[PDB]
């Protein structure tokens, strides 16, 4: 139940990492296509777990990240609701964009 | 079929399908019998099913959900068990099929009544 | 598509690629098009659908293979009416490469799927051949009728 | 590579046996899952026909 | 050895960084992460004490 | 624009790390406190109901 | 973390049966995972829970005395409606994170029930519906420009509709 | 930095804090978690 | 720079206005006809043709190869709408009239045949599928103190 | 307060007496340490206001206004420090003057709790703006301009002045929060109902509905980059603090006393809307976008809820910082051509590769692109209308299309074409615009990041 | 796209576009090249029947009908060319078809590299002014007191020295 | 066949005042050339004129901006169907829109006095 | 998948190989200023029917404005250089 949460963030923060280094100076030393479609297809391979744990438990998930204010009443946060749907999705969107990327 | 039977031919007799229990039930059987369910509430709902999947066939699924778990990456080791779902809903269907011609036929009998 | 053709002879890979996607999105009996479409086309019938969709449904199931066997001919079975300089080169990895994992995918993934997920509703397998048969019979139609208006 | 002109290009043998790989391939696995599931199209059930069925059961009046 | 370094640098620091963060600071909080209950069947035994559970009546055909 | 772009990242990041750097040592070393409760001989002071050791410090320092 | 206020059900685990002749995966994929992961994370926590507790700091809770209310409270004087009228707002706000925590508690047992949340999940729902209309009756018409006297004046409105419902 | 490491902006935590402690108590206690009417209506007095 | 000789001004009733005026625009007498006289604004600035940009010339080098319009060439009141990223006049090999019939009869069309069917439906020839618990009257919410109709079902 | 104020009345002769060659340098820096003092405010610990005499005041609805104002200072120092560059000393002097009386007069007058001394500050902003209206200009209806603009703010100030007199003698004071605690209803007659009028006319006739919006534009076009930057910023705000600060009274009257307003500046919303598609002068676009959220704002102010006022203040600052940052935009276009025509200069981006990304990040927050303060106060805002009425969801969503619309155009009428051949005088972008443009954006980020800060009254 | 029109045409060119435009909407009605080649002779034998006539009212009648022909019988989506207008590369490159003069305002430590070409600009733009002042009195001796002028222009009447306004030409990016 | 529109223009050839061989008409078009030919020469004059450190003016784009902006109220004549067009789109629709709500508020207002409207959950507003 | 540029032989020698597989009026010997109507004696048809099949040959199009003055390879030539700027 940590390992999940864990992909689940860290297919987002590879996806982030490019567009950090965007900012920074290595794009004119570095092939940064090249870099991003590994990203990706580790992302994907990443991906990958939540659909054998999930085929195996048939649990869904749900997740608050984090807060972000407090409105009187009327909350909100950072949710995320690992279901069925989503779970693969981000896997078929990745086999794609790889592809797409090269 | 009974559409065009309907609309362009006999235009009453084709029954409605949101009415059938409009007649008795028991109308042509002596002391006509019930149904039966193999399968209990706490069981359907620790197994976490839907509305529109929890029937009368829902042993089969249960135990077709266990041999679809157990064994899960040698997947398709729960086939015999698909098709005796598949089977069971067969039954069902065929049951509605037969409680729609009960009750064309005893609209037929009510017209020849009059 | 007016000014290509001859793309078989002159272009096998992308080809046969996309003759395997054209008859998927028509809804060959195992390309992981079958697995959903023809299960949605049982519905569509077996359901209390309104009768003007469903009837628009199927004419637009043919149209899928109508306009799809015309890609295939207007590009793939005519003569070359292209210019006549050529600088083809496809075998280049990067571009090899990708349309066989994703013809690999298409081709098995659907399978995968429809036969790995929970099953979320309860199907309907009671019917008539000219009901659980009627994309195949109706995307045939659209074949043999592109055919001929194509020639 | 090495342009032509009006005539057709000496191909490789790379890319067309890929191309006939993935052909084959489509076939074959076509022909495996229809043998296997030849009534995914058709169905291993028998739809009836009304006025087979007997007012003997589901009783009727005559 | 750039697949093993970029392996490394792209999924091991923050794997690391995100199981810090997950367990301890959202599973540390009272409805952070919601694993849904899981799918019993009949017959399956529990891992916690939950004594054996009966199976269905007559299965015919 | 590579001028600018240089140049603003020099000067934020030439005071954005050490402050973050110290801000990670703090959580690290002093980190944050426990929620003790109130004993009847004891009348604390306001640098002592809030939680954040930087937090504590200002309201003892300035407030 | 209070269990007493966010219940956490239990969690009946089921067992496992590989009745087949191959491995589970899961298996060698989370042990090498906390091997290799939660090894390090975990020496790197107790590391700075060593250091916290050497370098320990306690804080403590605020205690707001009580005071007279708008009731006691005569018109034209201030400082009372002052010292009033500020407890009503933290009153106020005590009540919203309340509302807050049933919410959340809320949708922590529907998911946790999944798809019985029609019928596992409907003791919560009920106590919604009272705190709701609770806080309706309380806080529904005031204006953004709310406070105590505006309450007040609700509260012995419904109040005298109430009554002249009991009398007839 | 400051403002991030402002405390307890306008109580939004010290009044999260209050409301589990009050919780707490009342679900003990049997009490309901929000009475329908604030002020204690016996000291109040009205017309006819 | 500008002056008040090179700017607008009223209404010309007048041949020697009106000349001068369109010397001014660099244009010809002949063709220049100003707005009418409604008091709305217009003033003196030419009424030219109702066309849009997509017509212009297009191999033309133009100056302005974004709007096809040269240098001084007077510019039309309502440019702003044809901009050429905007309306465009592009004559039609089809007609106005035939092609807004031929649209309303299709859709006129598909929405009868669509409340047609709904009014004549299909549906298959079997009754409403069955449910073993009054229809599952708990799991619906229901209550655990109420007794309802006692929905049973039977065989055939 | 002081501990604000002070160091801004000795910005005053520190200019005066500075040397030429630094005087641009230590006014600027020091006002940027006046503007990181001015957080002190923030520690709103508790919910207990912060009161430091009877004479001033802040707030958790006005700080942020004075937050915004301190930072405002120094971008339009900047932002003014390459034209007048062919002035004399003395003149720029001036003008670094103007600006700093502003920022002093709008800090007071936002920390104020009498809305005598509010008033006397409200109209006291003028001198100033009108004075670097006139005096600046690059036309000549600047006179024309501030005129309308002077003379609309006095008649909205003299019946507030009326009713503010009637007012400290029915009632005993005009302190605020005792205001509050002793206030009554009123019999709902015409007497009360004119009074509600005077009370809200000026404060409207400022931050402009569909009626009275000519003043706007013209002050924004023919103004320079100063006058536009605080118009669009805070001369508006204003009005709108005066309006939340003082409707505490009237209640019950803005129930049926807001029908016409809240109508006339739904539809004025979307005309103005509509205009900025075909206005060719880019700040009049500017400006009556403006004025299409400042409606928002009002219809959102009038109906009194919470989630309104949340909302509207969201909304107000965020249109604060984005207006400020397109005319710096606008402006900078225009140094180097001398013309504000939209669609003279045209197909950029192939030479201002970076300045785009500039342009960019402001027409997503226009068109409340998320996640932003500008999408949350429009939807909060949106919210509370709903609720009031079902029927206006309809203005709402037309609002929305056609700002979607517009800022696109104007995205696309200079850095989406083709460049143009004669526009030999584009020197390239100076890192001070630059500078100004990150420090006008940055700030969004942050509050999109927490903006608990910036919730208002209710939050 | 150089050279400019005339203000009117004639029926030749008239008659010649009609040919064109017909015989491209034939080429995109009739895909296959043969059927393309045999209806375009049928065209050709079609126009080269009237050819030989030459009486205006005969012209106009069979043009204005003509062309009523082509509007009525023409092709929905004719074939467009890419590079030309309505095409999928009409101004695709224009985003990055810069002109020169953005060079003026490289810094020194960029334009430190490529000193070749910048050692050539200087000697180009030399080019330019000592040759300006003549391009002038070139038409302002003949720009022609009559005031009846196309847009042509004329070119070096003298040797050695440059044509006028060839500033607007030369230079112009490349296609890509 | 074919008609005009006010979007689909007649095209070049077909229209029936083209295809004219008119000597005044052909040097009418005659003169536009040599009126446009001015213009380009003496914009290409300019293009190209060494020496220059600044762009062009185009004063017919100040003139259409002057005549879209601040010639208006001075030309401007009022007349009717310009004043009924002017207080049509002045009050109509305000007033409409007023109506719809005042109808719905007192509709909302009435039903609540009954004590009916569901407003279960409606706790923020 | 870009090809190389055009250079003049190739230019020069793909138009005469078009002109001559040309069957109307060619003698299959064509000068390079081998005139269409002067020195071929040639229609206005054929001349525009040359000018399409160039530009089919050639992927672009070639407006009016010139194809109605083109009366020389050469000059095709020079205008496909000045189009494609052609030959650094
Ligand atoms: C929240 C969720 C919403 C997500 C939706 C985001 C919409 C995306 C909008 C967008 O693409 O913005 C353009 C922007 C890039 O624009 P660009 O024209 O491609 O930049 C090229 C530069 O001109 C030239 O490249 P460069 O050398 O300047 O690159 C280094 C970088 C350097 O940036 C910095 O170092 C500044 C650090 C602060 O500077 C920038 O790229 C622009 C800053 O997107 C970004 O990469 C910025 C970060 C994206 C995250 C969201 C930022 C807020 C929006
Ligand atoms: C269920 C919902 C039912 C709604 C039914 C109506 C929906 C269709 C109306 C949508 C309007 C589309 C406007 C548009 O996109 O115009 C695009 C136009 C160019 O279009 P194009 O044909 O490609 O021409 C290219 C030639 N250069 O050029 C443009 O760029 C258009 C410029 C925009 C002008 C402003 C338009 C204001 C918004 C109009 C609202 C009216 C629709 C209301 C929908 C309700
Ligand atoms: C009044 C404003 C309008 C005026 C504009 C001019 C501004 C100039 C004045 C100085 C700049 C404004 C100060 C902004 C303060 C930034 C606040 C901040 O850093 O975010 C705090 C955030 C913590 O999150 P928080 O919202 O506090 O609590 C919820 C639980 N996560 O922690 C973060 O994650 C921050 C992320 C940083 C990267």
């Amino acid at each position: 139940m940590n390992i999940f949460t864990t992909s689940i963030l860290l297919i987002f923060i590879l996806l982030l990492s490019p567009i950090l280094i965007s900012m920074s100076n290595l794009i004119k030393h570095i092939n940064f296509p090249l870099y991003t479609t590994t990203s990706i297809k580790f992302s994907f391979i990443i991906s990958l777990l939540p659909l054998l744990m999930f085929f195996h438990n048939n649990m869904e998930y749900m997740i608050t990240t984090w807060h972000w204010v407090t409105m009187n009443s009327m909350e909100l946060k950072m949710s995320f609701k690992t279901d069925f749907f989503s779970i693969l999705f981000t896997s078929v969107a990745l086999f794609v964009t790889w592809s797409i990327m090269q | 079929a009974h559409l065009t039977r309907r609309y362009l031919w006999d235009a009453s007799v084709e029954p409605d399908p949101e009415k059938i229990p409009s007649f008795p039930p028991d109308l042509g059987f002596p002391e006509r019998k019930e149904r039966v369910m193999v399968a209990t509430q706490q069981e359907m709902m620790d197994a976490q099913l839907t509305l529109q999947q929890r029937d009368y066939c829902a042993h089969y699924l249960i135990r077709l959900l266990k041999c679809k778990r157990d064994s899960f990456p040698n997947f398709l080791a729960c086939k015999h068990e698909q098709h005796d779902w598949d089977y069971c809903e067969h039954l069902d269907y065929v049951k509605r099929m037969k409680e729609f011609e009960r009750e064309r036929r005893l609209l037929q009998r009510k017209k020849r009544r009059a | 598509i007016r000014k290509m053709g001859n793309i078989t002879k002159i272009m096998p890979f992308t080809s046969s690629c996309l003759v395997i996607g054209s008859l998927a999105l028509t809804g060959m009996p195992f390309l992981t098009g079958f697995y959903s479409k023809d299960l949605i086309i049982e519905a569509i019938n077996t359901c209390n659908t309104n009768a003007w969709a469903l009837l628009i449904t199927l004419i637009a199931t043919s149209m899928t293979a109508m306009y799809s066997m015309r890609i295939i001919y207007f590009v793939t079975m005519t003569k070359p009416r292209f210019p006549p300089l050529i600088s083809i080169n496809e075998n280049d990895p990067d571009l090899m490469n990708p349309i066989k994992r994703l013809a690999f995918g298409s081709i098995f993934a659907g399978f995968v799927i429809s036969y790995n997920i929970p099953p979320t509703s309860i199907p309907v397998l009671t019917m008539p051949w000219f009901l659980k048969t009627t994309a195949l019979i109706i995307s045939v139609l659209g074949f043999l009728i592109a055919l001929e208006l194509n020639n | 590579i090495q342009p032509r002109y009006r005539e057709f290009p000496q191909l490789t043998r790379s890319q067309v046996i890929q191309g006939e790989f993935l052909s084959s391939l489509m076939w074959f696995w076509i022909l495996w899952r229809f043998w296997h599931d030849s009534d995914a199209v058709l169905g291993h059930f028998s739809y009836p026909d009304p006025s087979q069925w007997t007012d003997e059961e589901l009783g009727i009046p005559p | 050895y750039r697949s093993s370094l970029f392996a490394v640098s792209h999924v091991l620091i923050p794997m690391w960084f995100v199981h810090y963060y997950v367990k301890y600071h959202m599973a540390t909080k009272p409805y952070t992460i919601v694993s849904s209950k899981p799918r019993i069947f009949p017959g399956d035994t529990i891992l916690e004490t939950g004594e054996v559970i009966p199976p269905m009546r007559d299965f015919p055909d | 624009d590579a001028r600018f772009l240089r140049l603003m990242k020099f000067y934020l990041m030439l005071t954005g790390i050490p402050v973050i750097i110290g801000i990670t040592l703090v959580n690290i070393f002093i980190g944050e406190a426990e929620l003790a409760e109130i004993p009847e001989g004891y009348i604390p002071e306001h640098w002592e109901y809030y939680k954040h050791p930087i937090s504590r410090w200002i309201a003892r320092n300035f407030y | 973390w209070d269990k007493d206020v966010y219940p956490e059900p239990p969690s009946r685990t089921p067992a496992p049966s590989p009745q087949t002749s191959l491995p589970n995966p899961i298996t060698y994929l989370t042990k090498a995972y906390d091997l290799v992961v939660d090894w390090p994370v975990t020496l790197v926590r107790e590391f700075i829970e060593r250091q916290h507790a050497k370098n320990r700091t306690y804080y403590y809770h605020r205690q707001y005395r009580r005071v007279p209310d708008i009731t006691e409270c005569k018109e034209g004087d201030v400082l009372c409606i002052y010292e009033a009228e500020m407890q009503w707002r933290r009153d106020f706000k005590v009540d919203q994170e309340i509302m807050n925590i049933i919410q959340e508690r809320l949708k922590a047992c529907q998911q946790r029930e999944g798809e019985n949340y029609q019928q596992n999940c409907a003791k919560e729902l009920e106590q919604f519906t009272k705190v709701t209309k609770a806080y309706q009756d309380r806080y529904l018409d005031l204006g953004a420009y709310y406070s105590a006297r505006k309450c007040l004046a609700k509260q012995k409105q419904r109040m005298l509709e109430e009554r002249k419902a009991a009398r007839q | 930095t400051f403002v991030a490491y402002v405390p307890d902006y306008r109580m939004q935590e010290w009044a999260r804090r209050e409301a589990e402690r009050l919780v707490k108590y009342r679900e003990v206690n049997g009490l309901p978690i929000m009475e329908s009417n604030y002020f204690d209506p016996s000291k109040i007095q009205l017309p006819e | 720079h500008m002056t008040k000789d090179m700017l607008p001004g009223s209404y010309p009733r007048t041949p020697e206005e009106r000349a001068a005026a369109a010397k001014k625009y660099n244009m010809r007498v002949e063709d220049y006809e100003p707005y009418p006289d409604d008091g709305m604004g217009y003033g003196d600035y030419p009424m030219l043709p109702n066309r849009s940009q997509h017509e212009r010339d297009p191999w033309y080098q133009w100056d302005h190869s974004e709007l096809r319009m040269n240098w001084g060439e007077p510019i039309h009141w309502d440019l702003d709408m044809y901009i050429r990223n905007r309306v465009d006049t592009s004559p039609t090999p089809v007609s106005w009239d035939v092609m807004c019939k031929h649209l309303f009869g299709f859709v006129a069309f598909m929405v009868f045949m669509f409340w047609v069917g709904h009014v004549f439906p299909s549906y298959q020839p079997v009754g409403p599928k069955q449910y073993p618990y009054n229809n599952l009257y708990l799991e619906r919410g229901g209550d655990p103190t109420k007794e309802p109709e006692p929905v049973v079902h039977y065989d055939i | 307060m002081l501990k604000i104020i002070l160091p801004s009345l000795m910005l005053l002769p520190l200019t005066w007496l500075s040397s030429p060659k630094k005087t641009w340098t230590n006014v600027t820096s020091y006002s940027f340490l006046i503007s990181l003092t001015s957080l002190t405010l923030l520690w709103q610990t508790d919910e207990n206001y912060k009161n430091f005499s009877n004479m001033f005041s802040s707030d958790p609805l006005s700080t942020p206004l004075i937050i915004l104002t301190a930072w405002l200072l120094p971008l339009m120092l900047m932002a003014s420090q390459n034209h007048l560059k062919k002035d004399n000393n003395v003149l720029q002097k001036l003008y670094i003057s103007m600006l700093i009386s502003l920022q002093i007069l709008l800090i007071m007058t936002f920390s104020a709790t009498e809305l005598i001394m509010f008033y006397i500050l409200f109209e006291a902003t003028l001198i100033p703006t009108l004075i670097i209206i006139t005096r600046w200009g690059n036309q000549t209806e600047r006179l024309n301009a501030g005129i309308y603009f002077l003379f609309y703010t006095l008649i909205g100030s003299i019946p507030l002045l009326i009713a503010l007199i009637l007012i400290q003698n029915h009632v005993g004071t005009l302190n605020l929060m005792i205001l509050s605690f002793t206030t009554h209803t009123l019999d709902a007659s015409w007497s009360n109902n004119l009074l509600w009028l005077a009370c809200m006319m000026a404060f409207l006739i400022k931050m402009p509905l569909y009626g009275v919006h000519l003043w706007l534009p013209k002050a924004h076009v023919e103004a320079p980059i100063a006058g536009s930057m605080i118009l669009a910023a805070i001369l508006l705000k204003l009005g709108s603090y005066g309006m939340i600060r003082i409707s505490i009274i009237l209640d019950p009257l803005t129930k049926y006393m807001a029908y016409p307003f809240i109508l006339l500046s739904l539809w004025g919303m979307i005309m103005t809307s509509s205009i900025c598609l075909r206005q060719t002068d880019l700040k009049s676009l500017i400006a009556y976008s403006s004025v299409s959220h400042m409606a928002l704002v009002i219809a959102s102010i009038m109906i009194q809820t919470p989630w309104s006022f949340m909302g509207a203040t969201m909304l107000m600052i965020a249109h604060g910082l984005t207006s400020s940052l397109l005319f710096c935009l606008a402006n900078s276009n225009y140094e180097r051509i001398h013309s504000r025509t939209m669609i003279m200069a045209r197909g950029l981006q192939m030479v201002f590769p970076l300045m785009a990304t500039w342009w960019l990040m402001a027409s997503l927050a226009n068109l409340a692109l998320p996640p932003s303060i500008n999408l949350m106060g429009e939807l909060f805002i949106t919210m509370s209308l709903f609720s009031w009425s079902n029927f206006t969801i309809i203005l709402m969503g037309i609002n929305i299309i056609i700002t979607g619309m517009y800022s696109m155009y104007m995205i696309i009428t200079t850095q989406r074409g083709k460049l143009t051949n004669h526009m030999i005088n584009l020197q390239p972008s100076h890192t001070r615009e630059l500078t100004l443009m990150a420090l006008h954006m940055i700030p969004l980020i942050l509050l999109t990041t927490s903006p608990k800060l910036i919730t208002g009254l209710t939050m | 796209a150089f050279c400019a029109p005339p203000a009117y045409l004639t029926h030749q060119q008239k008659v010649l576009r009609l040919y064109k435009r017909a015989l491209r909407h034939l080429e995109s009605w009739c895909i296959h090249r043969d059927k393309y080649r045999y209806f375009a002779c049928l065209m050709r034998a079609r126009f080269e029947e009237h050819k030989n006539e030459k009486d205006m009212m005969r012209a106009t009648q069979l043009l204005r009908e003509a062309e009523e022909e082509f509007w009525q019988n023409q092709h929905p989506q004719p074939y467009i060319f890419p590079d030309s207008p309505g095409g999928t590369s009409f101004e695709r490159y224009e985003c990055y078809k810069v002109p020169e003069w953005c060079l003026d305002y490289w810094h020194p430590s960029e334009k430190a590299m490529y000193p070749d070409y910048f050692s050539k600009r200087e000697q180009w733009k030399k080019l330019r002014m000592e040759s300006w002042d003549r391009e002038v009195k070139q038409l302002q001796e003949e720009t022609s007191p009559d005031g009846i002028m196309t847009e042509a222009l004329p070119p070096a009447r003298r040797e050695g020295d440059l044509p006028p306004l060839w500033w607007h030409i030369v230079t112009r990016p490349r296609e890509r | 066949k074919y008609k005009p529109a006010p979007l689909a223009t007649l095209p070049s050839t077909l229209d029936p005042a083209e295809y004219d061989v008119s000597p005044e008409t052909r040097r009418a078009q005659v003169e536009r050339l040599s009126i446009r030919a001015r213009l380009k020469r003496e914009y290409l004059l300019q293009y190209n004129d060494p020496k220059r450190v600044s762009h062009i003016e185009d004063p017919a784009l100040i003139r259409w901006t002057y005549a879209r902006s601040a010639n208006i109220y001075p030309n401007f004549r009022p007349t009717p169907k310009n004043s009924l067009l002017g207080a049509v789109a002045g009050f109509g629709p305000l007033i409409f829109w007023y109506y719809v709500f005042k109808t719905d508020r007192d509709r909302k207002e009435r039903l609540i006095q009954e004590g009916k409207l569901d407003r279960k959950f409606n706790i923020s507003y | 998948s870009d090809a190389p540029p055009l250079t003049l032989d190739g230019i020069k020698d793909r138009v005469l190989y078009v002109l001559k597989l040309y069957d109307k009026i060619d003698p299959e010997k064509l000068s390079v200023n081998s005139h269409f109507m002067k020195d071929l004696g040639l229609d206005s048809l054929d001349q525009v029917e040359i000018i399409m099949a160039m530009e089919d040959e050639f992927g672009f199009e070639i407006p009016d404005i010139d194809a109605e003055k083109l009366m020389c390879p050469q000059e095709i030539v020079d205008y496909i250089a000045d189009k494609k700027d052609v030959y650094e």
